[PDB]
């Protein structure tokens, strides 16, 4: 009885509000991502191994040998898109109806994008292909524009003085169990959730309208699980080399670097900012910047309506940084030559300027047109 | 934070209905494609201008990459 | 009053087997039940059908592969 | 008279006990029936070009 | 310095349930087999993943028989030749890839197993990298080693043409011509790369149609019991 | 003079045809909480079934009927004299506490 | 006394299930 | 606070009675066991590998050239029986004290057992000896006495006809993760 106590609080009959939208179905979906990539990598993690030796032969060996081997990879490569996706909806969600208001819930947030984020960077190296390798020695080697122990961070961090099987092995050690942390996170995502009771698309308190989450928002974040899997297996079944590189199907060589180097397509757009700035450490910083100013946007938050419903001048430059990230993530998959240096580098620069200077004049303004 | 001890409401009355009495999808394409269409028009303003943006840029952009690909007519040309 | 309280008109929104305000309701209510009630069932057992072949799967990745079952 | 959709009901799922033996029976021969038949359209899709199309060939 | 985007020509296996052709695939493996296996290598195939696929058992054994291959150690503490096996990965042209480049004016062949899904294009850029070979325009002067063909990325291969009409003859007793030919391998090396792809076609079929099934459904469900609140209807009453 | 195009951003921010005044849209803090609680019987009860209803059409994604949609000129502020009085009295508390 | 009916309904419900995925 | 209030309610202020001997010092010794377990076993796996061709390597590897890869591995594999005997001291004082009368606690406990039971287990194999290999061998193939399906449960299990790199390779994923299962049981 302690344990169902904790499920009915939690699941069953949580007062809901009662007009919440479909921008609320991707928690739900990105802790079904998390279970979906957990259970699929498990079962990969059973025939893999991470030596520079047999690692290539292994995810080959899958694929080819191991009974429904092929399908359990794709659902968790095309999967930890899925992942992302949801996430980008997940955040962009609370920016546009204010759910960042909920600082600890938003701020555990933050930290739960990093770790994924690390966690997806650590699992593309592990099948050893050339975009793997040469992905890892691009984006560690970063690191090297810190001040003064950068160099020795990276090489500490490699286990050597490059990418190398020392990196590879621990990088599985580190996907396998950081998913874990990224679920305890998650656990205490939700804990603070519970306190501070869920949003609305209005922005105003539903505490004189709420419903029991069960049967309600039960079938609806299962309708939703469908469409999420309807979307994976759409891409698993007729479009799993869609999303992918093809020459991380080239076996890794040191000796030889392919020509356009890039990231996977969720990287892109801070890539992009990376690419922007000339100098190395400014990359850095602005790269980090880029992820972590979403730590900033509560106490960038002028305007006295919560929701962007309400709010024509804010709507108009969030779906504005939604467009200008989608025109980094352009950006950043094209090779860095003109036009694409200043398209990058106005994009760049607008991204930075619609967060901290833009949306809150917006905000501010609103304000004066109603009279406040 | 319980059904309960959420808040004080006072004076309303709210009819509701059996699901098994009412029906699953009422005036669905009767009603809804003219809502859907509203909420369209509402909306569409905000949302599109910017992704419309974004598709100008990148085929501009696509093209003056394919632009500055190509050979180009001073390329040693009246110069023997 | 609260015998000024007439409950709104639900004709708009109500199945055509109880629309009739003299009808006894209870001649379609197992029909009305039964059709709600099969969608339901048909949901089920189209899932079961897909969780059976995903588990399946998954079972048969952890069984002998084909490269062991060639050189046996 | 009896309808159709209720004769299921009153007999078939009204109890929760009945409802599952329904389900379970009735997944049972969905899987042979779907299975059976969405191959039977794949393979009439795909005439002629799979190994079991082209096996009395060469066996 | 400039690209060639290859074109989209119409495979056998293009569409969306569409399946690969396996005598067409059973004519690409004997194109490897006779023309490509003598340069290329492909690592992670063996004969019995021939095996209903485009060929038997029994076919398939004897063509793995036909190829000697190493095993061992024996009981003398040495290393001796046997005839292949169904289990026996197909022998790899030379022993590293230093002797491919030495073999090769310093080029290495590539491992044709992914070759499909390692280069953008896949089918439409082998097939009109095979087919394509052309004479170097004016100015187009290649050095020792290098033939011109446009669709590779330098423009400077280092490949011979590989295949000519003719160059080998079917069983089946099809008319063994160079595009028929880049067709029929092209068809194979689909396969090396994603032997998965047929069945892969039929579980899409299968979820297109499942998905089909329930997503009404369950949406159905979901209007059924969002019904209580969608319909309901809201009274306002104060006291004077 | 902007009158006109104060009366524009109000119909252009869509509160209005929910049926809500500015101040029940207002982001609720402690001294909005605590203005709301100040509020007599009638506001109170009020604003609660305005928010109940808005929040009923937010769920079914619909609107009110075009009359019955909020007027700029009819648009009350309920709210402010409290939350005025209660923001007064916080910032002379905390200038009181500054010395 | 009368969950007789229903746990043998249940027990058939369950012995099929064994037979559903094996 | 509804973290600290948790740990409050936890570790600082719970009522405790106050004539408790050592015999109760097990528990939290129990989990400063499973948490030693964790990270020396996550620093062992940063470098060994799980295929039959480098598992002993690997793990000699360690002991040898990682730096202080030798003095993990033997807190790993020592730890491992401290964990055991710290269990069997625990499970002992709940049968003498009668504390298996808080029935689902000790349930939970007899899980937390043959989950430790299956990690050690799963442990030994992967370093790839001889009486890790043979273990496996003996006491997997117990599961064939089964009356009707044990021969086809053990093949499964193993992933094929004995124990082998499909075994291997599983039983190194089993084993880094059921320990989380464990701290979550716990
Ligand atoms: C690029 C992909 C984006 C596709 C989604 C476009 C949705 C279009 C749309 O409906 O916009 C209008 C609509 C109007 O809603 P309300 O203001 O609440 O009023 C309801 C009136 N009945 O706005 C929304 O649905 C807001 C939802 C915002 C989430 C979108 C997030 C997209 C991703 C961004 C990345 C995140 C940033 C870091
Ligand atoms: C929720 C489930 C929604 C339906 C999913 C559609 C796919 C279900 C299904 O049955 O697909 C076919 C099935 C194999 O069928 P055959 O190739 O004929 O193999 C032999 C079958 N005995 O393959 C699949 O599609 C399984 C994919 C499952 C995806 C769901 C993963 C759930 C993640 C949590
Ligand atoms: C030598 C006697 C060869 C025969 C016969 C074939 N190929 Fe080949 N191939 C060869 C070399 C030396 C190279 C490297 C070329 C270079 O300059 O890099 C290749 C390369 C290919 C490639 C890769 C092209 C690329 O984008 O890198 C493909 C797709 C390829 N070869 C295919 C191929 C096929 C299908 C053949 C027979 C059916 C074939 N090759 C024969 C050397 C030789
Ligand atoms: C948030 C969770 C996870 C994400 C986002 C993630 C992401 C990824 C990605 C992007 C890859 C590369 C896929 C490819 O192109 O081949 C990968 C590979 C892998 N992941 Fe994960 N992963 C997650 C969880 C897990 C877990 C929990 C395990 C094991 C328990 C696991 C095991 C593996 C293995 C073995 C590979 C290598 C095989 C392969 O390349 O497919 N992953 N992961
Ligand atoms: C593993 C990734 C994540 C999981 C599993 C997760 C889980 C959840 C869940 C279940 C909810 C409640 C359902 C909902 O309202 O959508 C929720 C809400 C929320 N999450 Fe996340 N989340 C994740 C990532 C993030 C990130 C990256 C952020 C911010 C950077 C964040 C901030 C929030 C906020 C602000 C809410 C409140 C939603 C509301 O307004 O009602 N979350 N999260
Ligand atoms: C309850 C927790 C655990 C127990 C009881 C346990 C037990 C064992 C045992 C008995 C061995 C064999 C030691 C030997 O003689 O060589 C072993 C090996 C190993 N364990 Fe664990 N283990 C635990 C947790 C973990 C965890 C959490 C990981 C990784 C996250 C891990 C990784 C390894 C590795 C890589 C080896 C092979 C290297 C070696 O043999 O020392 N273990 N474990
Ligand atoms: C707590 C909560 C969850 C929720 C439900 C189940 C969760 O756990 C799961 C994790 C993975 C799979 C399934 C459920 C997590 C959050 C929601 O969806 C919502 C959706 C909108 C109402 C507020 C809300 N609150
Ligand atoms: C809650 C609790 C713990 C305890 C302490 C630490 C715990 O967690 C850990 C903290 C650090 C390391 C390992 C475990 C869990 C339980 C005990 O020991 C005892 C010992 C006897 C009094 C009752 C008691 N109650």
């Amino acid at each position: 009885h302690p344990l169902m106590k904790i499920v009915n609080n939690a699941f069953i009959d949580l007062p809901a509000p009662s007009n919440i939208s479909s921008w609320w179905n991707f928690g739900s979906l990105l802790g079904i991502c998390l279970i979906l990539q957990i259970l699929t990598g498990l079962f990969l993690a059973m025939h893999y191994t991470s030596d520079t030796t047999t690692a290539f032969s292994s995810v080959t060996h899958i694929c080819r040998d191991v009974n429904y081997g092929w399908i359990i990879r794709y659902m968790h490569a095309n999967g930890a898109s899925m992942f992302f996706i949801c996430l980008y909806m997940h955040v962009g969600r609370g920016l546009y109806y204010g759910s960042y208001t909920f600082l600890e819930t938003w701020n555990i947030g933050v930290i739960l994008l990093l770790t994924v984020m690390a966690t997806a960077f650590m699992g593309y190296v592990l099948p050893w292909g050339q975009m793997s390798f040469w992905g890892a020695t691009v984006i560690t080697n970063l690191l090297s524009a810190i001040p003064y122990i950068g160099t020795n961070l990276v090489e500490w961090i490699w286990g050597g003085f490059s990418v190398d099987k020392a990196t590879l092995t621990r990088f599985f050690a580190f996907h396998f169990i950081l998913p874990f942390i990224i679920m305890a996170i998650a656990m205490v995502h939700l804990l603070f959730l519970h306190e501070t009771g869920s949003n609305n698309p209005t922005g105003i308190s539903s505490d004189v309208d709420k419903i029991p989450f069960h049967p309600y928002y039960t079938i609806k974040d299962i309708l939703g699980a469908l469409l999420l899997i309807l979307a994976l297996m759409l891409l698993v079944l007729f479009a799993p080399d869609l999303l992918g590189d093809p020459d991380n199907y080239t076996p890794a060589n040191p000796l030889n670097t392919p020509p356009h180097i890039k990231p996977e397509w969720y990287f892109l757009f801070a890539y992009a900012i990376l690419r922007s700035i000339p100098n190395k450490l400014g990359g850095v910083l602005a790269l980090a910047f880029s992820i972590l100013i979403l730590a900033l946007i509560p106490l960038l938050h002028t305007s006295k309506q919560r929701s962007m419903m309400f709010r024509p001048l804010s709507q108009c430059l969030f779906w504005a940084l939604v467009a200008d990230l989608l025109t980094l993530t352009w950006i950043g998959g094209q090779p860095v030559e003109h036009p694409y240096i200043t398209i990058g580098q106005l994009a760049s620069v607008l991204y930075f300027l619609l967060i901290l200077v833009l949306m809150p004049t917006a905000g501010t303004i609103e304000n004066k047109l109603l009279k406040w | 934070r319980q059904f309960g001890h959420l808040t004080r409401v006072r004076h309303v009355i709210t009819y509701s209905l059996s699901p098994f009495e009412q029906r699953a999808f009422p005036h669905y394409f009767s009603k809804g494609i003219p809502n859907v269409l509203r909420r369209t028009r509402a909306c569409i303003l905000r949302v599109a201008p910017p992704f419309v943006a974004f598709y100008l840029v990148y085929t501009w952009g696509t093209q003056e990459f394919e632009k500055s690909k190509r050979k180009n007519p001073a390329a040693y040309e009246n110069d023997r | 009053s609260h015998t000024d309280i007439k409950v709104p008109d639900f004709s708009d929104y109500r199945r055509p087997e109880v629309l009739d305000s003299t009808k006894s309701s209870k001649e379609s209510s197992e029909a009305r039940k039964g059709f709600s009630y099969l969608v339901t069932a048909t949901t089920t057992v189209g899932v079961a059908y897909a969780a059976k072949n995903v588990v399946s799967q998954f079972v048969s990745s952890m069984s002998a592969s084909a490269d062991v079952l060639a050189m046996s | 008279a009896p309808t159709l959709t209720a004769r299921l009901y009153s007999l078939l799922f009204r109890r929760t006990s009945t409802f599952a033996l329904t389900i379970v029976v009735g997944a049972l021969f969905f899987e042979r029936a779907f299975d059976q038949g969405a191959d039977a359209i794949y393979e009439h899709i795909n005439e002629g070009k799979l190994w079991k199309h082209i096996k009395h060939k060469y066996e | 310095d400039l690209e060639l985007h290859p074109p989209s020509y119409p495979w056998s296996h293009r569409g969306l349930l569409s399946s690969l052709d396996h005598t067409s695939i059973r004519r690409g493996f004997q194109v490897y087999k006779q023309v490509c296996s003598s340069c290329h290598s492909m690592d992670y195939v063996a004969y019995r993943h021939l095996v209903g696929v485009c060929y038997t058992e029994d076919e398939a054994k004897a063509l793995a028989e036909e190829v000697e291959v190493q095993d061992g150690p024996n009981e003398d503490g040495e290393m001796f030749m046997r005839p292949g096996k169904l289990s026996d990965y197909f022998p790899k042209p030379y022993p590293n890839p230093e002797a491919a480049r030495a073999a090769n004016n310093g080029a290495l062949p590539p491992d044709l197993s992914y070759i499909v899904r390692a280069r953008h294009g896949g089918e439409d850029y082998v097939f009109s990298l095979l087919t394509g070979y052309c004479e170097p325009p004016t100015g187009v002067s290649l050095r020792e080693g290098l033939y011109f063909n446009p669709y590779f990325p330098g423009q400077a291969i280092g490949m011979a043409p590989p295949i000519y009409n003719e160059v080998l003859e079917f069983d089946d007793g099809t008319p063994a011509t160079m595009s028929q030919v880049a067709k029929d391998v092209c068809t194979f090396l689909r396969w090396a790369a994603e032997p998965e792809h047929d069945h892969r076609k039929r579980m899409g079929l299968k979820m297109l149609l499942m998905m089909g099934l329930l997503l009404p459904l369950v949406y159905a469900m979901k209007r059924h019991k969002w019904s209580v609140l969608k319909s309901r209807k809201l009274a306002y009453r104060p006291p004077k | 003079w902007l009158e006109g195009i104060r009366k524009w951003y109000y119909n252009a921010a869509g509160f209005n045809k929910l049926g809500l005044m500015r101040d029940d849209t207002i982001h609720e803090n402690d001294d909005v909480k605590e203005a709301i609680r100040r509020l007599p019987e009638n506001l109170y009860n009020d604003r609660v079934f305005r928010i109940k209803r808005a929040l009923d059409l937010s769920m079914r994604q619909q609107i009110l009927p075009k009359e019955q949609w909020t007027k700029y000129e009819e648009d009350k502020s309920y709210l402010e004299p409290y939350l005025k009085e209660v923001i007064r009295e916080r910032k002379e508390r905390e200038e009181w506490a500054k010395k | 006394r009368n969950w007789v009916p229903t746990a043998q309904l249940w027990g058939a419900v369950g012995a099929v299930g064994l037979v559903s995925a094996t």
